[PDB]
């Protein structure tokens, strides 16, 4: 079971046409993309319905996990996070034990076998998760409108 | 400083004037070519001043066509015009690059090499203040060799390039290198 | 030195503007005949294209020498444009020569150019190691260019035996900040082949990984490699945004320029011979 | 276009697969993943997606001309000329009956 | 050499040739010639201004990185934040 989130650079998220179907395109490059089904909600608001369909998904980390698995051969399912978020640490309202909510979270709790992300990688989480190699370099930065 | 002067050289390589003398030449034997095909001396005579763009002055190419060649011609004349204006413009802006000497946070100083040697006067309050501390241990470790007794005589080192730099307060040397 | 600017950078400073130049100056033409009551207009104002080279002599019609006051500071004003395209030059440096790729063609047959090229690395080199499986004939050839040590192989490339060197982007960074001039670098702006990193490797199965893992993780917890590079890694060279600067106005590429003039009058050449055919008939 | 980078650069980080725990997929997942990085595999991944530049860099850029200027100045010069039909059958009236 | 003087010089300032004929007195001809100078100083001057028309931007965008002192003392002027819930805000903890 692999898990991401609607991120920019690296998941795309489209209905399908009619059903379960992705308009199939090819690239700049003459590449005969590869997709695959997703499920998450289209909300993206807080307290609203969660009611989830597959729609169609495509991308670089999707890619890599193709690339998983022509090496490593096994079924998979992928879905999205039940917010519109990555996750932090906090606890309950009462009591405070220590909890997770977001990616970390349906992990934690075994919704899932797998985080396919731009993960940022930190001391605390792997307390808690493994890691690999990291498969890109990037860091930190800020963005503003370009000069008039 | 580097940057003056070299004349009617320093705007061009020599095969660029190569290329302009002689592909003048060259071009001039083609107008006349133009001209005894369908003003022979005379038409070298006009592309040459045409280069030199001062005003000769004694007539024009006849044939049309050769008339828009000789255009071209002047075009490029133009070109090498502007060309020696960008020229200028090296000539001008643009100087050489870093002196490095960035201040206390200098890489240079921070990793004594044989290279570079920076220092300051034998027990001076400079070092004093340079002695406790735990940053610059490597250096204080590195600054005793080569310090001198009176500063005046960095001032002399440093003037025979015997020292690459000198620590000292500021002011001082405000005064110094203001005067030289 | 260079660098790769074919007075087109002029052009930049036009491009669609010359063709207003043609059009309408084949407009200034029709003001000839206008304002008169052939080929001489287009020596006229085309004279004002740049300074008078044309002895032709001035049309004498007063509202007629107004219009060539109108095409004059058309033309001062062009002349304008191509200080600004000087000025053009004056900043714009690709400060690009050789740079390609690591699998890209220029490098990918040695013996293609006429001037003996090569490039390389240090034996057993880890990231040769990879290089091997990147292409074969690359260490084959490359073989020949191997060198001990990485200094004198420095020394090599500034004073040329060498053409340029393969290696990881450590020693490229650092030894890159520090020369007694800044002249080297590596190509393009830090474009890597083999994607990777250092850390510290132990003894296999082990369980002391996991520590160390989140050991350094803390590392970059308390950011203090901002501290550890800035004792280090600090370049004093570079900052590459500035595109430097040339000198000696040495240019062959102005000369290809050269080449289009000259090329220009063959295709009169040809043209010349067409008109003559025309005389026939 | 309309966004540029930051200035500098910091936080070094980067991205690997997340798993739980203690799971053996660990190990054969990440060699795979230097399986990749061995090869342009990863690079091939910026040609299918990174590489593609829609606009052009950075920059703040050194220069560069389109037609605006010229459109004006043109501009005056051909209205210059119509102007210099116009007051040339002015004057050419006034010097044909002086 | 009455109107055609001041064609002269007015064609001289835009130094098209219009080539009509010169000044005949000496003195006033170098007052024309310091005249042409002049002009071609007008010349250069529309170099320079060519100058000021290429080189030399505007000034800076700021946004120096984390450094910047812009930052360091938050302004209801400039707005800068991130992701809530984000793992970078977690480094920021
Ligand atoms: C790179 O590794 C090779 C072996 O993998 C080294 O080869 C040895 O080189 C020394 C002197 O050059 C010889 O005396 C040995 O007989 C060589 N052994 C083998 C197995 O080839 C080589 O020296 C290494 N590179 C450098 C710069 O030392
Ligand atoms: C809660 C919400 O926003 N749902 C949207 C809505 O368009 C629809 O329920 C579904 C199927 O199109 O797509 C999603």
């Amino acid at each position: 079971k692999i898990v991401t989130i609607h991120q920019e650079p690296f998941v795309y998220v489209k209905p399908t046409m009619s059903d379960g179907t992705c308009k199939e395109e090819f690239t700049v490059n003459g590449d005969p993309v590869k997709k695959v089904i997703c499920t998450g909600p289209n909300d993206t608001s807080p307290g609203s319905p969660r009611h989830t369909v597959p729609q169609c998904c495509y991308g670089f980390c999707i890619d890599l996990l193709i690339k998983l698995a022509r090496t490593m051969q096994f079924t998979y399912e992928v879905h999205l996070v039940a917010d519109g978020k990555f996750g932090t640490q906090e606890r309950v309202q009462n009591s405070n034990k220590k909890e997770w909510n977001g990616m970390m979270g349906e992990l934690l709790s075994g919704q899932a076998d797998m985080i396919v992300a731009p993960l940022t990688i930190n001391n605390e989480r792997a307390q808690y998760i493994e890691f690999s190699k990291p498969f890109k370099y990037q860091g930190l930065t800020i963005l503003v409108k370009k000069e008039i | 400083p580097r940057s003056t002067l070299d004349s009617f050289m320093q705007p061009f390589q020599s095969t660029l004037w190569l290329l302009v003398g002689l592909s003048v030449h060259v071009v001039a034997v083609m107008l006349y070519l133009l001209d005894r095909f369908s003003t022979l001396s005379s038409a070298m005579w006009f592309s040459w001043g045409v280069l030199l763009n001062s005003g000769i002055g004694e007539g024009a190419p006849r044939s049309f066509s050769a008339r828009i060649l000789g255009m071209v011609w002047a075009g490029f004349a133009m070109i090498i015009v502007a060309s020696y204006t960008a020229n200028l413009a090296a000539f001008l802006v643009l100087d050489r690059p870093e002196e490095r000497i960035t201040g206390i946070n200098d890489p240079r100083l921070r990793n004594p090499s044989d290279k570079f040697i920076y220092a300051t006067v034998k027990q001076s309050s400079v070092d004093i203040y340079f002695r406790r501390q735990v940053e610059l241990s490597t250096m204080y470790r590195h600054m005793e060799k080569h310090n001198y007794e009176s500063a005046a005589e960095a001032i002399q080192a440093v003037r025979d390039n015997k020292l690459h730099a000198f620590i000292w307060d500021s002011a001082v040397l405000e005064f110094e290198a203001s005067q030289k | 030195n260079g660098t790769v600017s074919p007075s087109a950078f002029l052009e930049p400073f036009s491009a669609c503007v010359w063709v207003m130049m043609f059009v309408m100056l084949l407009i200034v033409s029709a003001v000839a005949v206008f304002v008169f009551e052939i080929g001489k207009a287009i020596w006229l104002l085309w004279g004002l294209v740049f300074n008078n080279s044309v002895p032709v002599q001035n049309p004498k019609g007063t509202t007629s020498k107004i219009m060539v006051s109108v095409w004059a500071f058309f033309a001062v004003i062009f002349l304008a444009s191509y200080t600004a395209n000087l000025a053009a030059f004056m900043i714009q440096e690709e400060y690009v020569d050789q740079v390609s790729g690591l699998s890209d063609k220029k490098f990918q047959r040695p013996n293609d150019f006429s001037p003996p090229f090569r490039f390389g690395t240090v034996p057993n080199g880890s990231t040769e190691r990879n290089i091997r499986n990147n292409y074969a004939e690359m260490h084959a050839y490359m073989g020949k260019f191997n060198q001990r040590g990485v200094d004198d192989a420095l020394l090599s490339l500034k004073t040329g035996k060498l053409d340029a060197f393969i290696y990881d982007a450590a020693v490229l960074n650092y030894m890159a900040g520090r020369d007694e001039g800044c002249k080297l670098v590596t190509i393009g702006s830090g474009k890597v082949f083999a994607s990777t990193g250092y850390g510290i490797a132990i003894q296999k199965d082990s369980g002391w990984k996991r520590q160390v893992d989140l050991a350094i993780l803390q590392l970059f917890g308390d950011g203090e490699m901002e501290e550890l590079e800035a004792l280090w890694l600090t370049g004093i060279c570079h900052n590459e945004k500035n595109e430097v600067m040339s000198s000696q106005l040495d240019i062959d590429n102005m000369a290809g320029v050269f080449y289009m003039l000259g090329a220009a009058m063959a295709l009169s050449l040809i043209t010349f011979i067409s008109e003559h055919l025309f005389y026939k008939s | 276009c309309d966004l540029v980078t930051t200035g500098e650069l910091f936080f070094r980080s980067g991205f690997g697969i997340g798993m739980r725990k203690d799971s053996p997929w660990k190990q054969q997942v990440s060699l795979s993943i230097l399986k990749s990085h061995e090869n342009g595999f990863m690079e091939d991944l910026d040609k299918t997606w990174v590489r593609y530049q829609e606009c052009d860099s950075r920059s703040n850029a050194p220069a560069t001309l389109t037609c605006e200027n010229m459109a004006g100045v043109f501009m005056i010069v051909a209205g210059g000329i119509v102007a210099g039909i116009f007051l040339i059958f002015i004057e050419i009236a006034y010097k044909s009956r002086a």
